[PDB]
């Protein structure tokens, strides 16, 4: 009856907060005589050291679900990749509190991965919904030659093909480049006037600097950039009038930890009440057998519903990603981020604040412009 | 709590040289550490975040390294505006604690300390208070060992020390050690020795005064 | 400009109460987390209090837990800290700084920017006149004048009405356990100049409006 | 230089050492390969794997390794990719866990596999459909996340019409085992082979449902990718005898030959790196204490491994990671329920025939196959005209019908 729940948070403070949340869930709602146990380990600097420490300190402790977060350190990785891969040899589910990378969305790579935050795919979905509600039919899609950029491009193309719509062209971008002026000139030599860009912070800063000298910040150049492009040097070099996106409660790790603990407890209760549970391996060395109840626990977690969380309705997609998240449509006004609209899911409700556009124009621009230079 | 130890407490280097500052934590804090630069009479300013990320508006000469329990701050080229006190602060767990601090000084030459001891004045004695002051002048480095000896006996817990800031012209530090004793204690003792241990002296020099002619 | 201003500091007797006001300029106060950190003279920096954006998560240092109160006014863009049961060890330079847990992840503070700071002094005494005691000597001889039991800061000490500047080592003021400051000013002069040339030290204390000059002679 | 190799069974030490001796000596090998180190282990635990690989990294400087795991766990390849990314050692995937390729390696990694991805297996299946005159097909896939790429690739190939056979109507089905699906669309679009995109258990369930429905017999066939026939010795009774699968295995190759070509590729890459600027790069000190960021002062072997030639059997690699010319044989289940190698997609990226015409094997229940007949015909002149397939666009029949023929060279033979 004794259960243990592992976790990997950012050192002592978040570990203590996770333990407090575990105790609260033990003393609230479903409260049995022997509910579960709380274990945690800090993110080690070396990925190999982190992987071996997770192995030794969690599999030997009979963990059923392990919570892992991704601290956004720019210089270092500190990614959940080693922990996810170590848990992938078995079928122990993991929860990503703030894993914003789109790599984990594919289950071919990460066999058993879950998270409570839509990495970038639902961000592209919000882009599509905003372009639909604002009547945008001319999109210049700038996509980096990386896995997350390709995934975002594929999702946007699939969403556009739903209504039999297709962008004029999708410019490719290589990370770390500095000669993107040719790509920007190609974008300028197009009928479309709105640009959707998805890149890292340094790439966003570089393309902003390149486009500043090409008169790409004038009237009619609508920008629908994402979250990574309105922070750091990207925010510093971001042209005025950017309609950026910011995820509500996506940075507050404590709320995600509490939601993950609640969902894990509910899934454990459902699994125990459903059928028998196979005991987790005593150690992570010696036994190569795959967990038989691993896929069942994954299905229970994915189908689990948590309406008492801080984000209201909490549910998982077929890829183990948060569905119907709260996105805030941010706007840049006088080099300051001004929140305008909130994305509650399949609905966009702008507030009374007026959305400004690049070039200082007050009226809403349009992507429909006739070149009148038909070659 | 988390205890951070910075060694050395003070150091001296010339302009253009590379300065290494070592920060060591009691426990493992991964990479959660920050560096601040504090001028005398001025609030500290952040330099390095996450122990490796350079802050905006900060010269590129500053660069940190290390993770876990040991951290290192490296300056590619020392400059006159870089001479200040540096604190390594961790944000691993509450409460947030700061290190003792490391001050960068100027290396010129080894200076022999000027040890002087002055007996208390009679106008001070008639006021019911007695204080013995030992003078240290022109000593490099500022680090030194000072102890009070009364009647060939160690004295502790009743000493106050004041150290001046590095001089602009000759960069000679000055340290004043004050020993507080009551009138009965001052009049019941005949020997008051001030011993100073410093790198400028091969052996400690003990100079004292005898009651009756001082 | 993103700057912070500390106001409301001063001299408070032990057991009293004081309020500090932190002014936020160049940014919106509701978009960042604030924290008060004090720096004891001759010691390191110690973080004291933390206030969240929502205003419901408040944490105090264990050393000063239950004695301080921190409040914020987002509309006024000002930060107010209430101090109670002030003691001698509470005498420190208080700084209010901006955290970074909003833009960055939770727990990331690396406090920046820092305001100019204010000085808070706790001492039972209100104002006491300085007392000057010459340092009689026992190729240069050390001569100086000792100022003891003076309050409050500052005190101007000069030799020969400012004529004698070279060799003067004015030690920083030191606060005693009785709340009375003290400092020394020693000047190095050649041994030949002793006796033949008169030495006079000008000690002036602005708060007490008292000027004391003490003769210096070899002994 | 000091390459390593690991196995799980079969050849332990002596055969591997003999092959590693014979490999470099067969040609004028510029790099001075001092020796190799061979290991053996049954279990493949992630911690045990990490410790063994780090020990091989410390001693003998690693300089690349060959993995020969025996367990059929796909996470072994993921662990190998992670290790190669975070300690900068080139690793080649061979039979076992590292054989199957389904992940997209990060650019910082130096991990390669000898398996075949979905893209190339799809091309082989489409070549099989080109053969036997199969033009109309339907897509049946599960909710498996690793098949959206398969659906996209099939759709793009359907959109490709400048060459190849005329793509007929295609319907994609992706749902659970209820709602009376499949048979809704499999009425006029399923006349020829139906493609299944499920896992082992999912494919077993789908084929059981098809057996319970009207999707079995001498009629329309089934073609499945490699992972459906993951185990060549485990054939569930639910699998129809007419099933067709494409998966390279040890029918034509062996662990000895695979490790031989792997060490040959590694030696050629090392030679190219050594002859490029100055020398062959060395590995790091160890796998611990890397406080600094994982920089790469040396040059990766990716530019030196994209084009490699070794004794006419060259095994090049693409930017993504999979080899340009995999074996990727096609196997059709037999009436006695065994996987028989009929065809080979190795000859200049072209499929084979194995001299086996599409003999209609009896399905789960035998039926009277009085529907295909047999029509012997002779080419006289005005009534029958025999022509070869035009190597242009369709490369198949346009108005005529598929035919057969024989050849004669020597009267005695
Ligand atoms: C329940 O979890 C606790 C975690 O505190 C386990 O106690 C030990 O805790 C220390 C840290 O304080 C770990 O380093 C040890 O590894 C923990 N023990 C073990 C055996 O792992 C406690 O053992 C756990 N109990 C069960 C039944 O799992
Ligand atoms: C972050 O989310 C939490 C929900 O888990 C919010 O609630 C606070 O949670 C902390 C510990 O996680 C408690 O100490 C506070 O008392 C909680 N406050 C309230 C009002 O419930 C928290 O407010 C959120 N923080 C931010 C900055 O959004
Ligand atoms: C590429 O060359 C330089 C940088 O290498 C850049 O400034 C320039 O704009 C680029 N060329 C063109 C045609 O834009
Ligand atoms: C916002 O979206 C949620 C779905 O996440 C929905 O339940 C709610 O009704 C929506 N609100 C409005 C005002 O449309």
């Amino acid at each position: 009856k004794i259960v243990n729940i592992g976790a990997v948070l950012s050192t002592r403070k978040h570990e203590q907060m996770f333990r407090e949340a575990v105790n609260q869930a033990n003393k609230r709602h479903g409260s049995w005589k022997i509910q579960l146990n709380a274990t945690s380990v800090t993110h080690k600097p070396n990925a190999i050291q982190m992987a071996l420490s997770v192995c030794e300190d969690l599999i030997s402790s009979q963990v059923y679900a392990i919570l892992v977060s991704h601290p956004p350190t720019p210089n270092d990785h500190f990614t959940p990749t080693p922990v996810s891969y170590t848990a992938g040899f078995y079928r122990i589910p993991v929860l990503g509190l703030t894993t914003r990378m789109s790599i984990y969305s594919d289950k071919s790579i990460h066999l058993s991965f879950l998270r409570t935050v839509p990495p970038y795919s639902h961000q592209s979905s919000v882009w599509f919904e905003m372009m639909r509600v604002y009547s945008w039919n001319h999109i210049i899609l700038l996509v980096s030659d990386d896995h997350e950029g390709r995934a975002a491009q594929k999702r946007l193309e699939t969403l556009l093909e739903e209504r039999e719509s297709k962008a004029e062209k999708v410019l490719q971008f290589d990370p770390g480049t500095k000669n993107v002026t040719a790509l920007l000139m190609e974008a300028k030599e197009l009928e479309a006037r709105v640009i959707i860009l998805s890149a890292s912070e340094d790439d966003a800063a570089t393309v902003y600097r390149a486009a500043a000298m090409l008169n790409m910040t004038g009237s009619g150049y609508v920008w629908l950039v994402g979250e990574r492009e309105i922070s750091g040097n990207a925010l510093r070099y971001a042209p005025d009038g950017i309609l950026g996106l910011q995820l509500i409660n996506g940075k507050n790790e404590s709320a995600h930890i509490s939601d993950a603990v609640g969902v894990v407890a509910q899934a454990v209760h459902e699994l125990l009440e459903k059928e028998n549970i196979t005991d987790p391996p005593r150690g992570c060395v010696g036994n190569t057998n795959i967990w038989k109840t691993g896929p069942l626990f994954k299905r229970v977690l994915m189908s689990s519903k948590y309406a008492d969380g801080v984000t209201g309705r909490v549910e998982f997609n077929e890829d183990g990603d948060r569905k119907f998240a709260n996105y805030s449509i941010m706007n840049l006004q006088n080099r300051k981020l001004v929140q305008v609209g909130i994305y509650n899911g399949t609905h966009v409700i702008p507030n009374d604040r007026k959305i400004i556009w690049p070039g200082g124009e007050t009226e809403k621009p349009r992507g429909y412009q006739m070149s009148t230079r038909l070659k | 709590d988390i205890q951070m130890t910075q060694s050395p407490s003070t150091l001296s280097a010339s302009v253009g040289d590379r300065v290494t500052i070592t920060c060591r934590a009691s426990q493992s804090i991964s990479r959660w550490l920050a560096w601040y630069q504090q001028k005398p009479g001025k609030a500290p300013k952040l330099l390095i975040s996450l122990a490796s990320d350079l802050q905006t508006g900060v010269p590129s000469r500053f660069s940190g390294s290390g993770s876990g329990t040991e951290f290192t701050l490296t300056i590619s080229s020392l400059q006159p505006d870089d001479f200040a006190t540096y604190y390594c602060q961790q944000f691993d767990s509450y409460p947030l604690t700061f290190g003792p601090g490391t001050t960068v000084d100027i290396r010129r030459t080894v200076a022999a300390p000027s040890v002087f001891i002055f007996p208390p004045s009679d106008e001070q004695l008639k006021s019911g208070t007695a204080s013995v002051v030992c003078l240290l002048n022109n000593f490099y480095p500022r680090e030194a060992k000072v102890q009070w000896k009364v009647d060939n006996a160690l004295q502790s817990g009743n000493s106050q020390e004041s150290v001046t800031e590095q001089d602009s012209k000759d960069s000679t530090y000055s340290l004043s050690s004050t020993l507080t004793l009551s009138k009965a204690d001052y009049e019941k003792h005949k020997v008051y020795a001030c011993e100073v241990t410093h790198q400028g002296l091969s052996s400690p020099v003990t100079k004292s005064f005898n009651r009756g002619e001082c | 400009e993103v700057q912070l201003v500390e106001s409301g500091g001063g001299l408070v007797k032990p057991g009293g109460s004081l309020r500090l006001s932190c002014a936020a300029s160049g940014f919106t106060l509701s978009d960042y987390y604030m924290s008060w950190i004090r720096q004891a003279p001759g010691k390191g920096l110690e973080w004291i209090s933390y206030i969240s954006v929502s205003g419901t998560k408040i944490y105090y240092a264990d050393s000063v837990k239950g004695r301080f109160t921190i409040s914020r006014d987002n509309a006024k863009n000002s930060l107010f800290l209430e101090m109670n049961s002030l003691t001698a060890e509470d005498t420190a330079v208080y700084y209010c700084a901006r955290d970074s847990g909003s833009t960055m992840y939770d727990g990331y503070n690396w406090f920046d920017p820092w305001g100019q700071g204010t000085l808070v002094t706790v001492s039972p005494a209100s104002t006491k006149g300085p007392s000057v005691f010459p340092l009689a000597p026992s190729g240069t001889a050390a001569l100086g004048c000792l100022v003891k039991d003076y309050f409050p800061e500052p005190v101007t000490v000069s030799w020969n009405s400012g004529a004698l500047t070279s060799g003067v080592h004015t030690f920083p003021a030191v606060l005693q356990s009785s709340g009375l400051y003290s400092l020394s000013s020693v000047v190095t002069v050649p041994s030949s100049s002793l006796g033949t040339q008169t030495y006079i030290c000008n000690v002036n204390h602005k708060p007490s409006n008292t000027k004391v000059d003490k003769r210096v002679e070899p002994k | 230089l000091n390459i390593a190799v690991m196995l799980g069974h079969s050849h332990d030490v002596t055969e591997r050492e003999l092959r590693t001796l014979w490999g470099p000596e067969q040609a004028a090998g510029l790099p001075l390969d001092v020796n190799v180190v061979a290991l053996l282990m049954n279990r493949t635990d992630p911690k045990s794997l990490i410790t063994h690989v780090c020990d091989l990294m410390s001693g003998a400087r690693i300089h690349g390794l060959v993995f020969g795991d025996d367990t059929d766990q796909e996470a072994v390849a993921q662990m190998l990719d992670f290790i190669s990314s975070h300690t900068f050692v080139p690793i080649l995937g061979i039979h076992g866990g590292a054989s199957m390729i389904m992940a997209d390696k990060d650019p910082t990694s130096t991990f390669f596999q000898f398996g075949a991805s979905i893209q190339q297996q799809a091309t082989v299946m489409l070549k099989i459909m080109q053969d036997y005159d199969w033009h109309v097909f339907s897509l049946v896939t599960t909710i498996f996340p690793g098949y959206r790429e398969f659906i996209s690739f099939v759709k793009t190939t359907v959109d490709n019409s400048f060459v190849g056979w005329d793509m007929q109507n295609v319907i994609t089905l992706d749902t659970s085992f209820e709602d009376a699906k499949t048979q809704v669309q499999l009425k006029k679009i399923h006349s020829s082979v139906i493609l299944l995109y499920c896992s082992k258990d999912e494919a077993v369930l789908i084929l059981s449902e098809a057996r319970s429905l009207g999707l079995t017999g001498y009629d329309f066939f089934w073609i499945v990718p490699s992972l459906v026939s993951g185990n060549t010795e485990l054939i569930p009774k639910e699998f129809p005898s007419g099933l067709i699968s494409v998966s390279y295995d040890d029918w034509d190759y062996s662990l000895e030959a695979r490790v031989r070509d792997g060490i040959g590729i590694l030696t050629t890459a090392a030679s190219s790196m050594l002859e490029k600027f100055s020398y062959i790069p060395e590995a790091k000190a160890s796998c611990y204490g890397q406080m600094e960021r994982p920089e790469v002062p040396m040059h990766t072997l990716h530019p030196f491994m994209v084009n490699v030639t070794w004794d006419g059997k060259d095994l090049s690699f693409t930017e993504e990671g999979y080899q340009v010319h995999p074996r990727l044989v096609v196997i059709v289940l037999n009436k006695d329920r065994e996987w028989e190698k009929v065809g080979k997609w190795e000859n200049h990226t072209l499929s084979l025939r194995h001299a086996v015409w599409p003999r209609y094997k009896s399905f789960s229940d035998c039926e009277p196959d009085d529907n295909h007949l047999s029509i012997v015909t002779l080419e006289e002149a005005p009534f029958v005209i025999v022509e070869d397939i035009d190597p242009l666009t369709e490369t198949c029949v346009r108005n005529t019908v598929p035919c057969r023929k024989f050849v004669k060279i020597n009267n005695s033979t």
